[PDB]
DNA sequence: ATCAATATCCACCTGCAGATTCTACCAAAAGTGTATTTGGAAACTGCTCCATCAAAAGGCATGTTCAGCTGAATTCAGCTGAACATGCCTTTTGATGGAGCAGTTTCCAAATACACTTTTGGTAGAATCTGCAGGTGGATATTGAT
DNA sequence: ATCAATATCCACCTGCAGATTCTACCAAAAGTGTATTTGGAAACTGCTCCATCAAAAGGCATGTTCAGCTGAATTCAGCTGAACATGCCTTTTGATGGAGCAGTTTCCAAATACACTTTTGGTAGAATCTGCAGGTGGATATTGAT
């Protein structure tokens, strides 16, 4: 058995490992860390499938598109800090009005 | 004759292409200037397309980013237009 | 040849939308989605250990590195499902 | 070349941006920010092109030359 | 025989000139200190400090201020005034990414 | 042991906030100010602070030393010298 | 055994070539370091630092002291383009500003 | 108690370009500061570029390249002459 | 704030091209069974520095008064920049070769790792050396009311 | 078209706190030898890209008209700067305990190393089924005449 699912994760703790083993960070990488990071990683990947899918399905279609994750990143304060300096291609951005700009 | 005033259809082209994703520079002059300037820096380069994909995406975010900034400098200022020194402010708080 | 997370993105879409699919260009944002916080703990990790003279990247790491890049609510959540998930695999 | 960025295709971006207004000087502006943009970011994607000994710019080289510019560009890896 | 008084501005100026030209510290130290204290506390209990981690919050917070300030100076002149105001702070907050 | 420490932030004061705004070059001031900047810099300090002993507390430490709040600070992008060692 | 030379002097360099090979190979930047790697790095360690010590002795004199504290690296680096540039997000501890007033706020 | 520190050499460069200046300890602090910054950015550009293009070397190929990415321009240009110099005299 | 008239936005529809999902083969990567080594934590303990308080002197924060000049509000028109019609040309879209890069594989000479032993440059602390902080006084640009 | 009142500039001085030089031990760099990894030269091979040619569509350049935004001009109330008195609390310098970094030493729990099998994920075609190109009608705005 797989120690992703022994995790009880979807994403690949062996994998992980490796990545973190070659990847030139230290000399040594403990158990628990692959573990963990996979987890960290599942765990925001999930909260952004969530939202997206959510406008997704607020927008009739049954496939996430780019547009669908930059409105999820965009509105949640705390997906928005965390991506701050990304761009997301073919995103386009919010609908957004300065009130000063509308008439009457 | 029909006559929309001032401001009405600019309204109506910030709700479009707000709504949408789609680049807003033609391909082959972009791509035409991406090469040009390439020349500067190493002679004889080819690019993927996707790499002149990237440079698009990229270009036109700063841009509208940019913009955004720009916007909020004419406001400030009691002003609806965008001019040069709004641009100017923009890029000067940001550090370019 | 060219490895990427795009069959584990889809298991966790499955689990939280199971009538909803994705397109390939919002698979290759998740992917870079996927790479860019996996350098950005990673690397902050490898500084914190070699800060404090460890050769070790151990889960410690990874949890102090969270706390360092995430906001908080997300944080104290991504703390929570990692701790969670050392404490099930140790088992 | 930079006049191929027309005055339309800018005030296009200016909406997306949210302008209402725009005034008669912010094309050749712009165009002259774009100017600068593009060649730092094409300066450091032909460094890695080199650096690698390839004659093509890839996409990857403009995502890492990126990077400089403080902006991770998502979608291209 | 009125008492000599200097117009509204020419101190300030003078005082720019003044700050300007220096490099010392502008908050008082041992009350940015009890700040420092206060709000440690509350992340941690009993916390100690190294003299010198307290000076680097003090140099690294003057050097935010101060810049921020000239940012705001920019906004304000920007929207034709000569007095800053909390939208000038906002608006330079706002373009630098920290709101 | 100390006396307990309070509203602390009130040491930030007017002239305090004046002076930094004049070596920002700053001639003129609007009376309400004083207290933005207050705010503003709170969050700012909290902020680097909770990162400082977010390293201190990694290390098993009960001292916040320089170097930890070298490394706070890069999380809002910045780079201080002149406190290492 | 012959006589020892130091990586610096064979370099022409002052600073450290051994010293900068130990901090890459601790440092885990690399499984392996080739030998021209510290080399190359020192020199540009070195060469940076001359740039900056000699506008920052510049000001100094320009200022009538014999000694550079940090008020005159930090008169160097933001008077001079590129070092302004490359040093954009750094904070120099009692380095103080530019002497700069907005044009605006001068008397009528 | 052992503390290494870039001090010494500082001070060298310094007797070089200004035989007749000296230096205070906190500006030799900021220049220590100095000098341990740009040593891992160029470090870590190096090391992210090895990696990106699968060596496990890193070469003063490497080094060279990361000083073109992180420096401005005449800066760049002059800071490879002086890197190039170091390691030709070096391997002569 | 009405109606009447007009233009545009937005679901909703179908048919079908093509973009995604499914499928199956197979190097490559993960897992596995054993063996072996080692980083770092625990338990010490020496001994820096940190917390807190003390006293005294004066630098500076605070609160007040008063008025100069700033920001805010207002008015108005010149001329900028939006909107729209027209018709040309640049881009777009599609087809076709073929030169030339990437990407590989083999395999040795050359580079680098790493242990051992030896030497010396770098450090810490002591001893010397000296810039410049303040201190004093006079010259001198500057300011504001006449 | 002045002066009086002030602030700022500029030598000049010396003592001592902070910087530099001296001293000598030893940590770490260097020399040497052996083991292991790697770079690149040569010889491949598809397959991306560049060049070129072509038609046509729709996007742009241009010219016209005028709505309404910007910037200038003007006015005024009250905010904020300047200055003064008062007295607090910051600064400075030093004491006194002792918390808690660091420096050592021991020794397992956890990590690496290695040989080999098992499982999996990447790839490219097949099979599925979503979106999208246009089209329609209703909802929703906008504009002008009153
Ligand atoms: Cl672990
Ligand atoms: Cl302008
Ligand atoms: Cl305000
Ligand atoms: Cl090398
Ligand atoms: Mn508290
Ligand atoms: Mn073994
Ligand atoms: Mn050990
Ligand atoms: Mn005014
Ligand atoms: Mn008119
Ligand atoms: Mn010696
Ligand atoms: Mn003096
Ligand atoms: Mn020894
Ligand atoms: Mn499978
Ligand atoms: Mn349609």
């Amino acid at each position: 058995k797989t120690r992703s699912s022994r995790a009880g994760l979807q994403f690949p703790v062996g994998r992980v490992h490796r990545l973190l083993r070659k990847g030139n960070y230290s000399e040594r990488v403990g158990a628990g860390a692959p573990v963990y990071l996979a987890a960290v990683l599942e765990y925001l990947t999930a909260e952004i499938l969530e939202l997206a899918g959510n406008a997704a399905r607020d927008n009739k279609k049954t496939r996430i598109i780019p547009r669908h994750l930059q409105l999820a990143i965009r509105n949640d304060e705390e997906l928005n800090k965390l991506l701050g300096r990304v761009t997301i291609a073919q995103g386009g951005v919010l609908p957004n009005i300065q009130a000063v700009l509308l008439p009457k | 004759p029909h006559r929309y005033r001032p401001g009405t259809v600019a309204l109506r082209e910030i709700r479009r292409y707000q709504k949408s994703t789609e680049l807003l520079i033609r391909k082959l002059p972009f791509q035409r200037l991406v090469r040009e300037i390439a020349q500067d820096f190493k002679t004889d380069l080819r690019f993927q397309s996707s790499a002149v994909m990237a440079l698009q995406e990229a270009c036109e975010a700063y841009l509208v980013g940019l913009f955004e900034d720009t916007n909020l400098c004419a406001i400030h200022a009691k002003r609806v237009t965008i001019m040069p020194k709004d641009i100017q402010l923009a890029r000067r708080i940001r550090g370019e | 040849r060219k490895e990427s997370y795009s069959i584990y993105v889809y298991k966790v879409l499955k689990q939280v939308h199971p009538d909803t699919g994705i397109s390939s260009k919002a698979m290759g944002i998740m992917n870079s989605f996927v790479n860019d916080i996996f350098e950005r703990i990673a690397g902050k990790a490898s500084r914190l250990a070699h800060y404090n003279k460890r050769s070790t990247i151990t889960s410690r790491e990874i949890q102090t590195a969270v706390r360092l890049l995430l906001p908080g609510e997300l944080a104290k959540h991504a703390v929570s499902e990692g701790t969670k998930a050392v404490t099930k695999y140790t088992s | 070349n930079i006049q191929g960025i027309t005055k339309p295709a800018i005030r296009r971006l200016a909406r997306r941006g949210g302008v209402k207004r725009i005034s008669g000087l912010i094309y050749e502006e712009t165009r002259g920010v774009l100017k600068v943009f593009l060649e730092n970011v094409i300066r450091d994607a032909v460094t890695y092109t080199e650096h690698a000994k390839r004659k093509t710019v890839t996409a990857m080289d403009v995502v890492y030359a990126l990077k400089r510019q403080g902006r991770t560009l998502y979608g291209f890896g």
